[PDB]
């Protein structure tokens, strides 16, 4: 949801708020909205690992990652993975 | 004639900012709500007054020598009228989203003295209270910053209310 | 200070119609079902007189019954530091609004069935954002927005001016004014026209006419046509009178009102054209005022403003004119081409250089006649492509004049009738009194060769007959 | 076979009124209570439903219920031997007729009041004789007049054909249309105007319309106009278009179907005097169609009609026109006299003699026009009395052309915008254009001048300002 809301341009943010574990979050949206519109920066390099990291910092679930970030991370490689 | 109906002739006909240097009582309310009365009736436009006060008491002895009107107009004391004229509609605006809207002013176990704390509060545990010295006002400049910071309070401010009665 | 457009999303007969608004609208049209369904969409919204009855079953487009019925409108908001009204929205809304958006504001409507106590409630909600609109606070039988605004329906005047002049400075009064020519003699309907696009105590309005003459002194308003077909699809037009042509403005205004109820309008010049022109059509096709057909007076106004003013509208606009030549003032032998810059302007070209021709004295009784002729000839022939491209568009231009090509059509009636050599310069001496000799000797089948030939493809578009 | 003349006697708001009638009479004017007066009292008169409720003491003028109430009706009941509602009228009158009138028929209607069961009874009485009128025998309810007639009121068509074909065969139809063109569209207006004055469908009607649209192709119709003044006067003409004006009468229609709802009727020729006369009275008299004056166009059809029309029903018509000549055809040297024979045809004259000029070849360009020019001069000078004679009416005929006149009035200022030698030799070149050259650069004061000036007194005569 979070690669849909980035790569597409229009995709709304609560579309990707209607699924983080049990939702009825409101007011709070827009903190991590800064996060992720921090991440429409391309900057291919190595901003993604600490910018997820402070992603699943505010979103918890975490250390659900290291091979899963690396999965995550091959998609946006090539800045496309299929166009 | 003499001293009473001299100075009620002038202060009710004036149309600018005036200060009354009055005595110890001897209706005070009775000369608000009579240019009160003088200011609603000479006025036929959209505009509303806000009376000002500490105790509500006297808020309802206010609009109880005035009546019943829906123009709008607001009676009460000061900390209402900062609360729910500057801080709550606008809070949202003037700070960011992350700021809360919905909170309850408590000053009765607060004794906090700083404003960075303050706000803390204000946007992790949504509490209002006072400060610790008695001659501070948290709310009143939390005001000032929301007034300064935001342009939709300026234009609802000064969009709404025209005259402000302070005693 | 000023509407911007209103989105109807489901209503009795509406789909989905987005109608780009301003102060000062009139709507018309051919069916009066879609016209008064827009107004009762404005009371809906605004007057809570009628929305307190809520929606039936027939107030859903097909009694689909499923279907939520969505109706926004959209504000400026932007002309602060000098207007009121801006206070007046401002004072009201209070905290709904956000400074990055601190112009646009949206009112919405909506509505969806209960089927179960056979209702449909309608909720109102504001706010400067397209989604996350709130809704509008109120105590009880009220709420804010009707602390805003003032409606006032007038169906079948003076006595709102010094109503609005003494009383209603709270609220911002918006009028709904609905036929008002309904058993009215046509001088009070101008008198009308001149109080609702003159003075200043109408500010805000939502007409709805059938008669030309009611929109006579039209400026700086949104005209706003419904058209003849079952589904509604509306056009919609910014009509205001540039400075220019402010000399003449009557007369512009007197030839559009009648041109604005038609569906296909004929441009052209002079009254000879028209005298011609309906002597044809009188026996071609009798009847074409009934289907839509019109002709309109043009005579010498650029067709920059009527094409402007009808293509917005979707109705069709035919134009026949000459490619004449003006002199200049106080220079001998310099000439500008009239017609070409005329049909070029409306494209969209730059205007033609100025072409000097050099004749000698001599005599300029007659000789001069042909010697500009075969000279518009040589003009004619050069830019045959743009001719082309005219003829893509509802364009015709004549190779010299009008009578030139009546007479390659009908030469040998118009020989016989006239009784002269050349019976062309008969025609253009007196061109009043001998185009009605004309078209009084000119009997039936003259016109069915007028009407069946190449250069009079105008009156075929007129008529707009799918013969082909 | 056709209705004669109704005379009320008291109604309402008639004192006397003597209107004469036909078949498929139409009226029009300002006030809506003396129109629908007429239609009521002809619904008094003719049908059952609203003669059996009696008059009131409001049915009376004013209120003064000691005056009988007399409504009297003539027919022809001449053309027999070919027509059928003739014999439904004979069959049922029986005896009431002389052999010695066995034309002219009278239907009457009588009324007093009681006064002490506040009662106003009706009685109908009929008969060939002016008076010795007998009552109208009837046994129960109804009457024999009942038998007669079938009155239709219509008030807000297709139906109506198709019954009066099938059915309504035993009595004779009258129609009272009143107001059709409320909610209408104007080709649905046209329309009903082809269907009421050319099918044959609608036999006897009486009309009452605000709308010029719903009058296109008068023919053969009574033409009632009621006036402006409280005191109901009524004035009425027999309208048919000749059969030579036939190739021209729709034009013709489409004109004095506007003209015919004014007070005040200026007849021009040409659109560059339509142009200049509103730019005009738009500096000096800003409303004068909202005050009943209107600005007719002509364009060369002997002014015979439109004054003939506009004479009998009590509207004023003022003429501005110029003598030109007319070159015969196929004969050098010959002119006619256009304007003078015009102008001097409306008070009934002679057509004047044809006139030869001696204008040797030479050039022909520029010195045949002062060569034209000084003759019309003479001719002017010659003809003075009869001048005077038109200046007796409202007949304004021009020295030479309106332009001449307009130099005449103010000079300077067009030399001033035009930059030329001669100022009306550009004027009368592009007759259109330079004309809105000129008053797109007329400022005010230029108007005034204009106005106030001795060749100029139609529009004085238009705007109709008693100042002196």
């Amino acid at each position: 949801e979070v690669i849909k809301y980035v790569k597409n341009d229009r995709y709304s943010i609560y579309d990707l708020a209607a699924e983080i574990v049990g939702n009825l979050s409101s007011r709070e949206i827009k903190e991590i909205q800064k996060i992720i519109n921090e991440l429409l920066v391309p900057n291919i390099n190595q901003v993604l690992i600490n910018q997820v990291l402070i992603n699943l910092f505010a979103k918890l679930e975490i250390t659900l990652d290291t091979r899963e970030i690396t999965a995550f991370t091959e998609v946006m490689m090539t800045n496309e993975f299929d166009i | 004639m003499i001293e009473d109906e001299m100075s009620r002739e002038q202060i009710i006909k004036d149309g600018g900012n005036i200060l009354v240097t009055a005595g110890a009582g001897s209706g005070k309310t009775t000369i608000l709500v009579s240019k009160i009365e003088a200011d609603l009736k000479e006025n036929k436009t959209h505009y509303s007054i806000a009376a000002v006060t500490f105790t509500n008491k006297a808020a309802k002895e206010i609009e109880g020598r005035l009546g019943y009107s829906s123009r709008g107009n607001f009676i009460g004391t000061n900390d209402g009228f900062v609360e729910s004229e500057i801080i709550r509609p606008f809070i949202k605006d003037a700070f960011g989203n992350d700021y809360p809207d919905n909170f309850t002013a408590e000053y009765f176990d607060n004794q906090f003295a700083s404003y960075d704390k303050g706000l803390q509060v204000l946007k992790y545990q949504n509490i209002l209270g006072t400060y610790s010295n008695p001659k501070k006002n948290f709310k009143f400049q939390l005001a000032l910053d929301i007034l300064k910071k935001s342009l939709v309070a300026r234009q609802y401010i000064f969009s709404k209310y025209f005259k402000i009665f302070i005693d | 200070m000023k509407f911007s457009n209103i989105t109807i999303k489901n209503f009795r007969n509406f789909e989905k119609v987005n109608i780009n608004l301003d102060n000062k609208n009139v709507i018309f049209g051919m069916n009066d079902i879609g016209k008064t369904n827009f107004l009762y969409a404005l009371r809906f919204l605004l007057d809570k007189e009628i929305r307190k009855f809520g929606f039936n079953k027939s107030d859903y487009h097909k009694h689909d019954t499923s279907k939520k019925i969505e109706i926004i409108l959209t504000l400026d908001l932007s002309n602060y530091e000098k207007d009121e009204d801006t206070k007046k929205l401002i004072s009201v809304v209070k905290g709904a609004r956000t400074s990055a958006n601190a112009d646009v504001f949206y009112i919405a409507l909506e509505s969806k069935y209960d089927d179960k106590e056979l209702y449909g409630n309608i909720i109102l909600k504001w706010g400067s954002e397209l989604d996350n609109l709130i809704d509008i606070p109120g105590r009880g039988n009220i709420n804010a927005l009707d602390n805003v605004f003032k409606v006032i329906y007038i169906n079948p005047y003076s006595i709102y001016n010094y109503l609005a002049k003494k009383k209603y400075e709270d609220k911002i009064v918006i009028y709904l004014i609905e036929e008002p020519e309904i058993s009215l003699h046509r001088s009070m309907q101008i008198a009308l026209s001149k109080q609702l696009f003159e003075q200043s105590t109408y500010k805000y309005f939502f007409l709805s006419t059938h008669s030309p003459e009611l929109l006579y002194e039209m400026d700086n308003t949104r005209l706003i046509r419904v058209h003849s077909t079952e589904k509604v699809v509306c056009s919609s037009h910014m009509y205001n009178v540039e400075e220019a042509y402010g000399s003449v403005k009557k007369k512009l205004n007197k030839a559009l009102s009648s041109a604005l109820f038609a569906e296909r309008v004929l441009l052209i010049e002079g009254p000879s054209e028209k005298i011609l022109f309906e002597k044809v059509l009188d026996e071609v096709e009798p009847e074409y005022e009934l289907n839509g057909g019109f002709l309109l007076e043009v005579g010498g106004t650029y067709f920059n403003h009527y094409v402007c003013t009808l293509n917005d509208l979707g109705i069709t606009h035919i134009i026949k004119t000459d490619n004449d030549l003006k002199s200049k003032k106080g220079k001998k032998g310099v000439y500008e081409l009239l017609g070409l810059n005329r049909c070029l302007n409306l494209l969209g070209r730059e205007n033609l250089d100025e072409i000097t021709i050099d004749i000698p004295e001599d005599i300029k009784g007659k000789k001069k006649k042909e010697r500009l002729n075969e000279r518009k000839k040589e003009i004619f022939k050069q830019y045959k492509n743009e001719v082309g491209e005219f003829l893509g568009e509802r364009i015709y231009l004549s190779e010299i004049d009008l009578e030139n090509d009546l007479y390659s059509a009908i030469g040998e009636s118009m020989k016989r009738i006239f009784e002269n050599e050349d019976p062309v310069h008969y025609l253009q001496k007196s061109k009043l009194f001998n185009m009605v000799e004309l078209v009084n000797n000119l009997s039936t089948k003259d016109c069915f060769d007028v009407f069946e030939h190449e250069k009079f493809a105008c009156l075929k578009e007129l008529v707009g007959s799918d013969r082909g």
